[PDB]
């Protein structure tokens, strides 16, 4: 999971 | 927004759609290319091809279970492109590049047409 | 093999499937969550959820146009997860995390359950 | 396009  | 994103989600979705294709699950159309038949999901075809997007948004053609392609279309070129739609991988070879590019132009698959043109330009 | 790969293909496919969803094109099922209704593509639901995969591979349920979820399921949690299926983006907030995790467990969406558990563990 |  990432900060888009 | 303040959303988080799962990097591999799109790839995992496509991998599962290809698994459904391999097991012939919920396929809803047959694409006829001369003597060959290819089962697929209308939604995946529309998502990958400007031609299929136009076909399945038509109020009459959206309901067809069989679509016949132009007789000039090569079944191997179509097969290579159908595999690319469901996998992101393109089996581009010296022996098939002309048929693949002609099929991608007909199907309106701009990124495929672009790499074919570049690979052809490199060999001239 | 000797294939080439188009990096953005899977993301572009999903973006187009979400565009079809937004315009209600070729949606083939309604998911009922209490008083709310959500139109979707069976194939996308199966590709994202172990529960929908099991439902639409069943020889009788595969033909249903309406699926009713358990009354304990929160419509907002379902909406957030449906958006994630079609976009890879999850709108996870302090106010919705419990409903989202409960919905992802029911839907069998393992990666979503995992990030919810981690975000909850960080706040304790 | 890349070599996967
Ligand atoms: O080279 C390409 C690939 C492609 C795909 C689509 N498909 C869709 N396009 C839009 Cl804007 N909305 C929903 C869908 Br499905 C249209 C055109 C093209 N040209
Ligand atoms: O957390 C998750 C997400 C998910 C998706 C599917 N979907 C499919 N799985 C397989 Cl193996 N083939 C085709 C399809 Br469609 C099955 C289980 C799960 N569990
Ligand atoms: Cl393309
Ligand atoms: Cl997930």
């Amino acid at each position: 999971w990432v900060i888009p | 927004d303040s959303c988080i994103q799962f990097t591999r989600h799109a790839s995992d979705v496509l991998l599962n759609l290809n698994r459904l294709r391999s097991r012939d699950i919920l396929t809803d159309v047959v694409i006829v290319v001369s003597r060959e038949q290819f089962r697929a999901h209308k939604t995946v075809l529309m998502a990958c091809s400007g031609l299929f997007y136009s076909i399945f948004t038509d109020q009459l053609k959206c309901n067809l279970s069989v679509i016949n392609l132009d007789p000039e279309i090569n079944p191997e070129g179509f097969c290579i492109l159908l595999d690319f739609m469901y996998t992101s991988r393109l089996n581009l070879r010296e022996g098939n590049i002309m048929a693949v590019m002609a099929t991608a132009m007909y199907l309106q698959m701009e990124h495929v047409v672009d790499t074919c043109r570049k690979f052809i330009k490199a060999s001239e």
